[PDB]
């Protein structure tokens, strides 16, 4: 009965790269982290200045 | 890992007749290790 | 081997009385500083030696509170001082050095 | 052609001090060595009960040649294993490793078994492990029943439990461990078995380090079969029950007849989720019991005694029906209702089962070590199948007769409101 | 004398042959009276759609219930009568049916396997009786927190893909799976080039090939025009699923990052790193002196009842991580120590501990292929995943290549600054927040 | 430039925290020079006549 | 405190020398940047203003 549990669909939340079930997340693993960590680094630069 | 063999945390439940076969004992042994 | 040995032991007995922990009924091993090696050795002591260690220290702290010493009859004689803790402590140290030697390879 | 080489046959030696060495060079990448000792829980008495359990848990404590830290790290460094397996009759100290590290683990094995120190503080810190180890084992209901079944069956020795009685947890002393090793871990009580080891090496080790004298004689006091019943009301979902009689000592011809009777009645399943068509106990109970259940023949053979019978699992209200149906099925066999195709199939199950039990190095080593202490020899498989073939149908019927007429021992746990006593069978 | 390396050369070569229909026949001959023989099929729940997700497991319940030639328990009586043992299992990628029997009974054992995989009579009366059996098994599996939390890990890690599905399927599927769904599953997946007749024990490879052409030539090796199933890659998703249930006495937690798959050479180095972290049980004897920092810390501080590391492989993907069981006030410390060891191995793996992991894996590999049945499984499964049998001498070569640098590079590739999949079940109030878990996957000091 | 730009920035500079910090301190250095340069050029363009440095040429001495 | 002299400890130091070298560049550049150290900044190309 715990096998009746399925994770709901996040398609209206996911980023564009990771919406394809038949495509690896490793492909966009590199870009997605850089986009978010770029925002952090810029913030520190502004605080630094 | 500690063993108890005799066949010749909530563990789990046995309900049907298919999942009971093999459970009846058939001379106990106790084993410990690292 | 009496000539040179007894002079060294004579200076050690001089220092022992000068240290003065015997004047409170204490033994040498009662005065050692408790580091992790010493807490384990004390933990390993048998019941009687542990209980004796507790009461001697308790009796000495009581004296130290009162700024007193025991009568001279009850002082710990240098020849009767038992190093009851040393053999346990030596093993505890030997075990720690083994761990450290394994941590190097 | 990937044909393998010619397999080397085992070598065997009895030293004059009673020790037994048995080696087999299979040229396997791994080596296995085991010291089998007549030191099981039967050799405890009412004053030191549980001493062999704590001993079973103390293989990594400090020895004269290896600290506790070194035993754990040295074996793990070479990816080896150290285990202690214990029955009511034997303790088996076994060590596994690759070929090139046998010297390392042999030295650890000898220190654990011939020079333990049983340091007072190390022993004290281990006492709570008895409670953990016992609790883990006793969450199988089968462990309760079989332990109670032996306590009810025997007056001494085999009545003793593999697990420490609760009142003794914390009370087992280093002296008792020292005394237990000194008078049970002796040359006349030991067998050194090695797979992937040369015979000269084991013989060298045995003569150099396992020449231990003193202690006690072999087998201690004889096990006196009594009969009786122990009942554990605990309201489990299902009732577990075992009903047995005294059967036969291992190594006797009568014991093979009981082994063949076990596979006639039904020992265990052969097909996943199968109906057990050729299981005479399961079909007997299945006739007038439609709820879930299990039933199995029980066979336990020892040096000086044995227990044969059956083990039932059923709903609490159907417990009596399942037990009486199982007991009557054995009665019909005692009454001579046994065909020759039935006994021939049982011999096939038994003969096939034995060979399958020795295809692994672990299962092979335990068999050779067990034979060395029980029989003082090694009996190859072909001779074992010969002894199985020699079982006549009349021998099987007579074993069933012995069970039906013999004084019974019983153990049961669960909601026992419909589980009969012995005198109600 | 003989060395470890010389012993690896003495292992017999695994002979391999292929029939005209495409059935692959593999065997490792030994000097044994017994043997294990079986058919390994490249079928599992990853090939099943949402409609028929429970069919293969349903077929497992019907494989041994009767055939066209041996109806009812006739098969069951033949196996039991000759003392043989018949068994089977299904995973997300592989299905297997195998028999343990005397070597002399190999001709009959092969005949029965062919009869099962081809002429299974899925009688309607039997299908309905196995319906209630499976449903009862689902109730039983709910009580195993270990089986539950690992199905949860798959459900969230591979969400939206076939690998998210369980092997047994949902409750609803078992009550509407028809005979046509099962026969369509069988006739679509049980093709000869996806099956492997593996054997191990005392037997000549010649006779296994003869029995194969004898009892398996009658098998369809001609696929449909364009109905050849192809496995689509399964998207891994950094995510978390938390089934809070405080009525249970211990928490189960499974955490993992995405692995590469079966045929990736990096699995050897990953398995070495998992061996350094190892496993623990409260019944172990080592305790405080265990080599693994996670294990010794857990034993001394009573942080858990057990943990295990794992590297679960699939086609071009996998689950690399660990699972543990602990008191509700210890989940945070176990997560902390667990992640600290992952980061430590990514950045600061030493040489001596790596030799430890290599040695543990050598012993684990040799000790596992000890008996006719584990060797027969390694034959059948390896021919599906690797397309060949990888000799032990080759595994030793890959393990020996591993040094501390390889572990630091391989672990950083899969662990460091990667999004994990988390699965929690039980009293998990102290289970750290996903952001905090995610932050545990890197070190500000590095 | 077949690999993504943000993807190559991550592998080279952001994966390690050490190089993630070095890119920030080096970024604040070059950001400070360009930001003050552009900010002052905007404040001066709005006020082209008004400032003193726009009138310092009259008062040569 | 001789226990930290061994093969493992010198493998551990070798793993962390690239990281500590880089944290020295962070602090050095951070000190030069925060103090407007003219002795070093006169040599940087674009900063010269
Ligand atoms: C101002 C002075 C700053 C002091 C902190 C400096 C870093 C430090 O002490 O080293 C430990 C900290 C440990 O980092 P790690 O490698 O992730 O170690 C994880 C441990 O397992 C520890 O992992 P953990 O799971 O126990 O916790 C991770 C820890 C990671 O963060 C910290 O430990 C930093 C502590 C906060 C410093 C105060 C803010 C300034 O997270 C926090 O505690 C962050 C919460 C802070 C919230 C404050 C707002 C209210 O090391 C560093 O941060 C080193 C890099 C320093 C960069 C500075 C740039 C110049
Ligand atoms: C002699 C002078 C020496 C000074 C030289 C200049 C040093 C510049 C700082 C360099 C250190 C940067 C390290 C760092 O960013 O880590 C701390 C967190 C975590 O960043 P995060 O992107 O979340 O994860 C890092 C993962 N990684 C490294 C693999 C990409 O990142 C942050 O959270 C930092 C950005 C947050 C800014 C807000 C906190 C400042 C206080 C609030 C002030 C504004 C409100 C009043
Ligand atoms: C001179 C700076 C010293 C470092 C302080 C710092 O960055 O705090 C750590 C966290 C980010 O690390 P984490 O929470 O991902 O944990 C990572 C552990 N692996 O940053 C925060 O968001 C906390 C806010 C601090 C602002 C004062
Ligand atoms: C520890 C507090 C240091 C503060 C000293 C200080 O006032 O810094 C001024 C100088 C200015 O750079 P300079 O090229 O004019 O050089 C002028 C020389 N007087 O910048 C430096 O030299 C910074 C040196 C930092 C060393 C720790």
């Amino acid at each position: 009965s715990h096998t009746d549990i399925k994770v709901p669909d996040f398609s209206d939340y996911r980023r564009p790269e990771v919406l394809d079930s038949t495509k690896s997340s490793k492909e966009s693993s590199e870009a997605r982290k850089g986009f978010s960590y770029l925002v952090t680094a810029t913030t520190t630069v502004g605080v630094a200045y | 890992r500690g063993v108890a063999g005799a066949l010749r945390d909530l563990k789990r439940s046995v309900l049907c007749r298919e999942s009971l076969r093999g459970q009846a004992a058939g001379p106990l042994v106790a084993s410990v290790s690292l | 081997v009496s000539a040179s040995s007894r002079w060294l032991e004579g200076i050690r007995k001089w220092y022992y009385n000068a240290a003065g922990f015997n004047k409170l009924g204490l033994m040498r091993d009662d005065t050692i500083h408790e580091n992790d090696d010493v807490k384990e050795a004390i933990r390993r002591l048998p019941e009687n030696l542990y209980n004796d260690r507790v009461f001697r220290i308790k009796r000495a702290l009581d004296l130290s509170m009162r700024q007193q010493i025991l009568p001279k009859e009850q002082w710990t004689k240098y020849e009767e001082d038992k190093s009851y803790l040393e053999p346990y402590l030596k093993e505890v140290i030997r075990e720690r050095k083994e761990r450290e030697e394994w941590a190097k390879k | 052609a990937g044909v393998p080489p010619h397999p080397q046959d085992l070598e065997f030696t009895r030293l004059p001090n009673g020790l037994v060495i048995a080696s087999l060079e299979n040229y396997a990448p791994a080596s296995r060595i085991g010291l089998f000792i007549k030191a099981g829980s039967r050799y405890e008495n009412s004053n030191n009960l549980g001493t062999s359990h704590l001993l079973r848990l103390a293989s990594s404590l400090t020895t004269k040649g290896a600290s506790s830290f070194k035993i754990t790290r040295g074996i793990e460094a070479v990816g080896g294993k150290l285990s202690v397996t214990s029955t009511r009759e034997n303790m088996a100290y076994t060590v596994e490793c690759l070929r090139d590290d046998v010297d390392i683990l042999m030295e650890f094995l000898l220190n654990v078994t011939t020079a333990p120190e049983f340091r007072r503080w190390e022993v004290a810190a281990l006492q709570p492990q008895l409670r953990i180890d016992k609790a883990v084992a006793l969450q199988n209901p089968q462990a309760h029943v079989i332990e109670n079944l032996h306590a009810a069956a025997y007056r001494n020795a085999l009545a003793n439990s593999l697990y420490c009685p609760d009142y003794r947890i914390g009370k087992v002393t280093p002296v008792e461990l020292h005394d237990y090793v000194q008078n049970h871990f002796t040359s006349a009580r030991m067998a050194l078995i090695g797979l992937g080891v040369s015979h000269p090496v084991l013989k060298q080790v045995a003569e150099q380090f396992l020449n231990i004298r003193g202690g006690l004689g072999l087998s201690g006091a004889k096990a006196k079969y009594h009969g009786g019943e122990i009942r554990e009301q605990n309201g489990d979902s299902l009732v577990h029950a075992a009903l047995v009689a005294e059967s036969a000592a291992i190594g006797s011809a009568e014991a093979n007849a009981f082994s063949v009777l076990q596979h006639v009645l039904g020992a265990g399943p052969h097909v996943k989720r199968g109906s057990n068509a050729t299981s005479s106990l399961y079909q007997a109970v299945a006739k007038g019991v439609h709820q879930p259940f299990d039933v199995s023949a029980f066979n336990a053979s020892y040096s000086d005694s044995g227990l044969f019978g059956f083990y039932t699992i059923s709903q609490a209200a159907s417990a009596g029906d399942v037990i009486k149906a199982a007991y009557n099925q054995v009665k019909t066999i005692a009454q001579g209702n046994l065909s020759n195709p039935d006994v021939q199939a049982a011999k096939n199950k038994l003969k096939a089962g034995y060979l399958m039990s020795v295809e692994s190095s672990e299962g092979f080593l335990d068999e050779v070590g067990s034979q060395a202490l029980a029989a003082g020899s090694y009996t190859p498989p072909s001779t074992v199948l010969q002894q199985i073939d020699a079982v006549a149908d009349a021998d099987v019927i007579n074993a069933a007769k012995k069970f039906v007429s013999g004084r019974k021992s019983m153990a049961a746990s669960g909601n026992l409101g419909h589980t009969p006593f012995i005198d109600e069978l | 004398t003989a060395t470890y390396a010389q012993a690896l050369q003495s292992v017999p070569e695994t002979q391999v042959s292929q029939l005209d229909n495409g059935l692959r026949v593999a065997s490792e001959q030994s000097s044994q009276p017994t043997c294990t023989v079986g058919v390994w099929i490249d079928a599992g729940s990853r090939y099943e759609s949402e409609k028929n997700n429970g069919a293969g497991y349903f077929v497992e319940h019907l494989a041994f219930k009767g055939t066209k030639n041996r109806p009812g328990n006739a098969l069951e009586k033949e196996v039991e009568s000759m003392g043989a043992h018949l068994n089977a299992y299904s995973t997300r990628e592989h299905t297997a049916y195998y028999i343990k029997a005397l070597s002399k009974d190999l001709p009959k054992a092969v005949e029965l396997l062919a009869d099962i995989v081809q002429n299974c009579s899925l009688e309607d009366s039997q299908i309905e009786k196995e319906r209630d059996v499976i449903l009862q098994e689902l109730q039983e599996n709910d009580t195993s927190m270990r089986d539950v939390v690992f199905n949860y890990l798959h459900a969230t890690a591979f969400q939206g893909t076939p690998l998210a599905q369980s092997v047994e399927g949902p409750s609803e599927n078992v009550r509407k799976l028809s005979r046509a769904d099962l026969t369509e599953y069988l006739s679509r997946h049980y093709k000869a080039p996806r099956m492997v007749l593996a054997a191990a024990g005392g037997l000549e490879h010649r006779q296994l090939l003869d029995l194969a052409q004898k009892h398996f030539s009658g098998l369809s090796g001609t696929y449909d025009e364009d109905a050849v199933p192809t496995l689509s890659p399964c998207r891994f998703t950094g995510s978390q699923i938390c089934h809070r249930e405080d009525g249970l006495p211990l928490a189960h937690v499974a955490i993992a990052v995405e692995g590469p798959g079966w045929a990736h050479p990096d699995n050897v180095a990953l398995q070495v790193a998992n061996a350094i972290i190892g496993h623990y049980d409260c019944t172990y004897g080592g305790g405080a002196h265990l080599s693994s920092p996670l294990a010794s810390i857990a034993a001394t501080n009573k942080l858990c009842q057990s943990f295990q590391t794992f590297n679960i492989c699939y086609a071009d993907t996998g689950l690399l991580g660990a699972h543990f069981v602990c008191d509700h006030m210890s989940i945070d410390d176990m997560m902390f120590v667990l992640q600290g060891q992952w980061m430590r191995l990514c950045t600061s793996a030493t040489e001596s501990e790596v030799l430890r992991g290599k040695n543990l894996l050598r012993n684990a590999l040799v000790s596992h292929l000890d008996g006719t049945t584990p060797v027969c499984e390694d034959i059948g499964r390896s021919l599906l995943t690797y397309g060949r049998r990888i000799p032990l001498a080759e595994w030793e070569s890959r393990i020996a290549e591993v040094d501390a640098r390889v572990v630091r590079e391989v672990c950083s590739k899969y662990f460091y600054d990667q999004c994990p999949a988390v699965a929690g079940f039980g009293p998990i109030e102290q289970l750290p927040d996903y952001n905090r878990i995610r932050s545990g996957m890197f070190w500000l000091r590095f | 430039v077949a690999p993504t730009l943000t993807a190559r920035l991550y592998s080279l500079l952001f994966r390690r925290t050490s190089t993630f910090a070095l890119t920030i301190v080096v970024g604040a250095l070059f950001f400070e020079r360009a930001f003050d340069q552009g900010a002052d050029a905007i404040y001066e363009h709005i006020n082209e006549g008004k400032l003193w440095k726009h009138i310092k040429h009259k008062y040569e001495n | 405190l001789t226990r930290f002299l061994g093969p493992r400890y010198r493998q551990l130091a070798r793993n962390w020398v690239p990281t500590a070298s880089l944290w020295g560049a962070v602090g050095a550049v951070g000190l030069v940047w925060a103090t407007d150290w003219r002795l070093i900044l006169d040599w940087v190309p674009y900063i010269n203003g």
